[PDB]
């Protein structure tokens, strides 16, 4: 499943008020229950990498937040590998879990998008 | 543990010991088990019923 | 932070009274790991040897 | 460079056991693929010694199983390790097997390598069929019936499949003289497909807990990992030295111990208890053809995973969803074999052929649903607006 | 040699991992630390948590599963004893 | 299914062999052949089992001589090529009281009475089944139950109507050894004597797992302390993060 058609269907639920004080107090849940935070982990950390589009993504997050996603990897690593949690004050707090690498991805799909449309396009006379 | 630099000082212990003390091992380590085994079962053993016959 | 300033290990650290304390029980433990695998290693080769010798019922006296 | 790089031999055990990188937080569940490798040795070295004894003529086999068991020296040992291994071959499969599913192991880019695990799967489960057919008891001669004759479902030349296999009219000396030549054949295949799943592991590496990258923190698999595997090996070893020397035939069947019949199938007969799911899944469908194909597309339907996962992140770590419904697939499929143990009896049929509906509807309906949920789910929770 | 194709994941020195910077490393030989003995008292009470947050993912799917199969088990024992031989020849065929 | 056809479950029990550290008693195996010879013997063959193992286990050397030496066996053709008998040897497999299926049929109201090498283990239930099944002839079915001429009723056998009618009584075998020779002692001989044909190993495998199983254990803990010894650096390693600048 593409992050567009993800944006797509959230955004959807996000913009209606009907759904959106249904689902994202549900989804706050689910996201704490994940766990994934107690390791010094953002969401994004954790979508999958072997494919072009988060090659492409990745290579064009700056220094900054490749460094520290980078640490965040390896720390999340080490204490998966003690099979112990970080302490409390350590955990990524909500306000940190930034989706910072959604904005990339959804240029690259895009990008990708108009080149398949366009090696494909018909043409009428 | 002193006990183990008396031996081997500091060094481990080097496969010809490690065989040498196998073959030790196996000789001991199965009439110990043998030993225990048919006293643990007196009584049921062929040993034990020969003795009661006279023929 | 300062790099020059190595973290905390005195929860992992033994008080050195004794320098070659762990190293002694590695070893032992390695090396009795050794003995009891080449007794184990020995008896399985010989059980497997042996049972290609003369089967029970074909040392038949003629 | 060191020796163990420049040698045209010792390069490939350089590469595979002693400098390959693996991902620092791998846990013990990554231990089931060398006790796997274990497993395939210990049933070719003992089935080639047992080889040495045994007689395939339909007239002697059963009787040259039991010359192995009194005659040979450390024979019932070695009888008993082959037997008892087998089964511990399968309980580690299943774990292997398990680990991937739950770990998202049959995700790109490892499509490959979970591809050709199913094949090894499909070659152990017909390895093993084989093997019992052997013995030529009970079991042996109605097992050998019933399986080839799954293929009698085949439109027009079924029914001559079936002949052709046998050799003649039914299970004679012709088909467990050629069950033998075979049984002794496909483990050699099986260790060959086995390279070319360590080879399509090779190019891009294990997999890891977390589901995300390890090529941020790797240690070499000598030391670390040959030592952490020998703790699973001497505990596989432990266990399997309990069941061989103090309970070798709970994991089997009465039944085979009676010669082969042509003339009474036991009112007893039940399948090894490895092949009890499969079983029950046939069982469930009142029909011959749609029964034979059901059970296969049981199988197959391990193929469909890599497209079915809709998930953007590799495993169920962090899927609270996921893991419940994992789970329930787990403790699905052992009931479906706890249905495959029992009569075709009232409630049983019921249970077997609505368990055989949850079975097929977690890889085609649940995970792609669930994961598509949880996508949307990780996104609403931390985007504001 | 012949070209190998791109795959995820490189070797020594090449890992293909993104480029590292910031992050300092520590460690201590083996050799140097207390003998293992220390597993208890800090790593005792420590321990059996990461199971605490699964069994529930286990124990449901589990109870729910074990009690379907009481339940059918229990009601096959009533349709073959004398009291169930009237419900049987109803259910059954 | 109903409990007719299921038949009674054997209760358990406590068998003098039963427990890992536990060997046969080889005096009950005296006896138990004893009764197999005496009583089973006339409609049961034993077809797996040679004269050979008896000696060690039952028997002496001597003893299984003179028993096999009560039998005849084909022996090779004389000088001439007809054919010619023989006494029994070490090297020959105890002798069954039918010479063909067909004729064992014959004897048994067209029943066939099954070898009993393994019968220990190619029964549900082991010795507690055969022995259950010897001591569990009621002198009258339960009412209601319409037994099958020639068919005799077992509440342990599956569907309750077996082909073998009650054999063992009380005093019917004289024990060498002064033993009360009552029904239910000796179903315990014989059941503990054909639980020893069809696993002749046992004493001995039970001694070899005792020694399989201490070694393995030992390398078990033993690999464990090793394997944390070898990831302490590892396992205790700390990480720190400085941010770059610009
Ligand atoms: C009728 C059927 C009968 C059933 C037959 C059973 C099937 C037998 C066939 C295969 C058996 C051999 C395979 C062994 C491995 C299988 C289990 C496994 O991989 O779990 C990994 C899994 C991963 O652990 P981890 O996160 O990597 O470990 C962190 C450790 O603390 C990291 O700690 P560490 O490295 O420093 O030390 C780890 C640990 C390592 O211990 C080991 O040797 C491996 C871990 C196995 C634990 C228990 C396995 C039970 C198997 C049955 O050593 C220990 O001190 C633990 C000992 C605990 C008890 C072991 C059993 C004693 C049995 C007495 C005989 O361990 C578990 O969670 C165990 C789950 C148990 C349920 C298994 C369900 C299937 C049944
Ligand atoms: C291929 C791999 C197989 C691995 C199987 C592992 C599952 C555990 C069961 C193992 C059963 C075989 C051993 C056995 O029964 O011996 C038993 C002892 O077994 C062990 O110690 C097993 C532990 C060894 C594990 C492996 C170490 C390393 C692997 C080596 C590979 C190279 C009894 O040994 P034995 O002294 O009587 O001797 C024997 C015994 O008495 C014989 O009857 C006698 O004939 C002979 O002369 C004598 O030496
Ligand atoms: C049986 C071994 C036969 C070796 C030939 C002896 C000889 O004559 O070997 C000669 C070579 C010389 O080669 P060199 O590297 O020194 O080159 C010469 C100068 N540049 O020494 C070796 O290869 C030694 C390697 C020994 C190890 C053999 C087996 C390794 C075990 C794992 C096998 C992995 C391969 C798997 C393939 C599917
Ligand atoms: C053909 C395919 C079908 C498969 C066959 C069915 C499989 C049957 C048994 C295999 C068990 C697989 C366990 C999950 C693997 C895994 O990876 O478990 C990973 C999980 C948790 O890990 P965690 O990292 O999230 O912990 C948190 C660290 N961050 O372990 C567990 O919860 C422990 C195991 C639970 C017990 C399961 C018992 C099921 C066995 C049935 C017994 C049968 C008796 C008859
Ligand atoms: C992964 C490979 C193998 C598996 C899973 C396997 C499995 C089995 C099984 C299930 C049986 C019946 C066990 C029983 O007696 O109840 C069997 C029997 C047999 N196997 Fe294998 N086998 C394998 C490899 C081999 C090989 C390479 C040989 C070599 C000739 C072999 C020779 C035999 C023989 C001789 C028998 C009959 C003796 C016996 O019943 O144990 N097997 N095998
Ligand atoms: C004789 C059978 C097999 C052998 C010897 C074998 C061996 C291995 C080995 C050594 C590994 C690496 C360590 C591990 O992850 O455990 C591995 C990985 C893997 N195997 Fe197998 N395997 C076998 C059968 C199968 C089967 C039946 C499947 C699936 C149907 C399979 C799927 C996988 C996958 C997907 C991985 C990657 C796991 C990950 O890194 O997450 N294998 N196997
Ligand atoms: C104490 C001595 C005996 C022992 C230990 C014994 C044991 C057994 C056992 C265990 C069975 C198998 C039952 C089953 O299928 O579960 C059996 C069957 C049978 N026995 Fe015996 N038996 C004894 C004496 C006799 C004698 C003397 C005769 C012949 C008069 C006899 C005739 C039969 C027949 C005809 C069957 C077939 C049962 C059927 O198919 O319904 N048995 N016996
Ligand atoms: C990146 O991930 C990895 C990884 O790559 C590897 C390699 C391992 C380590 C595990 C393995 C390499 C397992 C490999 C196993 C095999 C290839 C087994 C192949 C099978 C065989 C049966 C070999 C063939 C054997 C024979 C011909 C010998 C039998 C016959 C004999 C001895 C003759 C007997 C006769 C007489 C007369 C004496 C891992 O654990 C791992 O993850 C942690
Ligand atoms: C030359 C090789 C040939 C011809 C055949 C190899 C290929 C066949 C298989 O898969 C590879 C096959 C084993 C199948 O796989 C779908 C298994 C799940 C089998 C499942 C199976 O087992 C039974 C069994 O064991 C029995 O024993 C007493 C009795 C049985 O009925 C009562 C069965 C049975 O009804 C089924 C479906
Ligand atoms: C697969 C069949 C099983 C076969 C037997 C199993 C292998 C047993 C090996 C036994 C001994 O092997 C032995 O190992 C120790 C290390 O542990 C080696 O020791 C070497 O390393 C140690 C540790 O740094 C040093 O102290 C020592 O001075 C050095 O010589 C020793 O020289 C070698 O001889």
């Amino acid at each position: 499943q593409s992050f567009t058609s993800i944006a797509r269907i959230g955004d959807y639920i996000l913009k209606s008020p009907v759904l959106s004080k249904l689902c994202v107090p549900v989804a706050n849940q689910f996201i704490n229950l994940a766990g994934y935070k107690k390791l010094g982990l953002k969401f994004d950390d954790l979508i999958a990498e072997e494919n072009p589009i988060m090659q492409t993504a990745l290579r064009r997050l700056p220094e900054d937040e490749s460094y520290a996603r980078a640490y965040r990897i390896i720390r999340a690593h080490q204490t998966e590998l003690t099979h112990h949690l970080l302490p409390r004050n350590e955990w990524i707090k909500a306000q940190e879990d930034v989706p910072y690498l959604l904005p990339y991805i959804l240029e690259a799909e895009a990008a990708a998008k108009e080149k398949d449309e366009l090696d494909n396009i018909e043409v009428s006379k | 543990s002193s006990l183990y630099k008396t031996f081997f000082k500091r060094n481990a212990v080097f496969v010809g010991t490690i065989f040498a003390g196998a073959f030790v091992f196996q000789t001991v380590f199965d009439t110990a088990i043998t030993s225990w085994y048919e006293n643990h079962n007196k009584g049921k053993l062929w040993k034990d019923v020969k003795a009661r016959i006279a023929a | 932070k300062s790099t020059y300033r190595t973290p905390n290990f005195d929860d992992v650290l033994k008080e050195n009274n004794d320098a070659d304390k762990g190293r002694s029980y590695a070893y032992f433990m390695v090396g009795a790991m050794g003995l009891l695998s080449s007794a184990g290693a020995k008896s399985t080769v010989e059980t497997f040897i042996s049972s290609m010798t003369a089967t029970a019922d074909v040392l038949a006296m003629a | 460079m060191a020796f163990r790089k420049s040698n045209v031999y010792l390069s490939l055990v350089n590469s595979y056991i002693i400098d390959s990188p693996q991902p620092s937080s791998i846990n013990y569940w990554w231990n089931m693929g060398s006790l796997l490798g274990l497993c395939l040795v210990i049933q070719i070295v003992t089935g080639i010694f047992m080889a040495m004894h045994y007689s395939s003529n339909i007239e002697l086999a059963f009787s040259s199983v039991e010359h192995i068991m009194r005659d040979v020296h450390n024979g019932y040992i070695l009888r008993y390790l082959h037997a008892n291994g087998a089964s511990f071959f399968f309980m580690v499969m299943f774990m292997h097997m398990a680990k991937g599913l739950y770990y998202g192991s049959y995700r790109s880019p490892r499509v490959t390598l979970w591809n050709v695990g199913v094949i090894i799967f499909t070659l152990t489960i017909a390895t093993a069929f084989l093997g019992y057919c052997c013995v030529y008891g009970q079991m042996s001669h109605w097992g050998a019936t019933v399986i080839t004759n799954l293929f009698s479902a085949i439109p027009f030349v079924g029914n001559d499949i079936v002949s052709w296999l046998w050799g003649g009219f039914s299970v004679s000396n012709p088909t467990i003289q050629r069950f033998f030549a075979l049984h002794y054949l496909v483990p050699f295949i099986i260790a060959a497909m086995v390279i070319m799943h360590l080879m399509a592991l090779h190019i891009h590496g294990s997999s890891n807990p977390l589901g995300i990258t390890g090529n941020l923190d790797r240690i070499p698999m000598h030391s670390y990992f040959i030592f952490k595997d020998l703790v699973t090996v001497f505990l596989f070893m432990l266990i399997l030295a309990l069941f061989v020397f103090y309970s070798p035939n709970t994991l089997g069947h009465p039944d085979n111990y009676i010669p082969g019949n042509p003339l009474v199938t036991p009112a007893s007969i039940v399948p090894e208890w490895y092949l009890l799911p499969f079983y029950a899944i046939l069982r469930s469908i009142p029909d011959k053809l749609l029964g034979v194909i059901t059970m296969f597309a049981a199988i197959l339907v391990l193929l469909v995973l890599p497209f079915t996962d809709r998930s953007v992140v590799r495993g169920n770590t962090f899927k609270v969803l996921s893991k419940f419904f994992f789970f329930i697939f787990v403790f699905n499929f052992v009931l479906l074999g706890q249905i495959g143990a029992c009569h075709v009896e009232v409630p049983y049929v019921l249970m077997g052929q609505i368990a055989t509906f949850i079975y097929f509807a977690y890889f085609l309906i649940i995970v792609p649903v669930i994961s598509t949920i949880e996508n949307v789910l990780f996104y609403i929770g931390r985007v504001n607006k | 040699g012949p070209p190998s194709g791109k795959t995820y994941m490189g070797w020594w020195g090449h890992m293909g991992g993104p480029k590292q910077k910031g992050i300092t490393s520590y460690a201590v030989s083996p050799y140097a630390q207390k003998p293992l003995q220390g597993i208890f008292h800090n790593a005792v009470f420590n321990s059996f948590r990461r199971f605490k947050s699964q069994f529930l993912y286990v124990l449901i799917p589990a109870g729910i599963y074990w009690y379907w199969w009481k339940n059918g088990n229990e009601y096959n024992e009533f349709l073959y004893s004398k009291a169930g031989r009237e419900e049987l020849e109803r259910v059954n065929v | 299914m109903t409990a007719a056809e299921h038949g009674l479950h054997a209760p358990a029990y406590a068998w003098s062999h039963n427990g890992p550290f536990e060997t046969f008693d080889h005096a009950s195996i005296r006896r138990g052949y004893q009764v197999y010879r005496e009583v089973c013997a006339a409609c049961h063959s034993l077809d797996r089992v040679a004269w050979r193992t008896l000696v060690g286990v039952s028997h002496t050397n001597e003893e299984v001589r003179n028993m096999a030496e009560e039998f005849e066996y084909d022996d090779e053709p004389d000088e001439q090529g007809n054919p010619k008998k023989r006494p029994g040897k070490l090297s020959d497999y105890i002798p069954g009281p039918y010479p063909n299926e067909q004729a064992a049929r014959a004897a048994n109201q067209g029943a066939l009475p099954p070898d009993l090498s393994l019968i220990v283990k190619a029964r549900h239930g082991g010795c507690d089944y055969i022995f259950s099944l010897l001591t569990g002839y009621p002198d009258e079915p339960p009412a209601g139950v319409a037994l099958p001429p020639g068919s005799n009723y077992n509440p342990y056998f599956p569907g309750g109507s077996i082909a073998m009618a009650r054999v063992l009584f009380d005093d019917m075998v004289e024990y060498e050894d002064g033993t009360p020779a009552t029904t239910s002692q000796m179903a315990k001989d014989v059941t503990t004597f054909l639980n020893w044909c069809a696993e002749p190993e046992h004493d001995e495998r039970k001694r070899l797992g005792l020694k399989t199983v201490i070694i393995l254990s030992s390398l078990y803990l033993l690999s464990i302390w090793v394997k944390k010894f070898k990831w302490a650096g590892i396992k205790t390693r700390k990480f720190v993060f400085n941010p770059p600048k610009p």
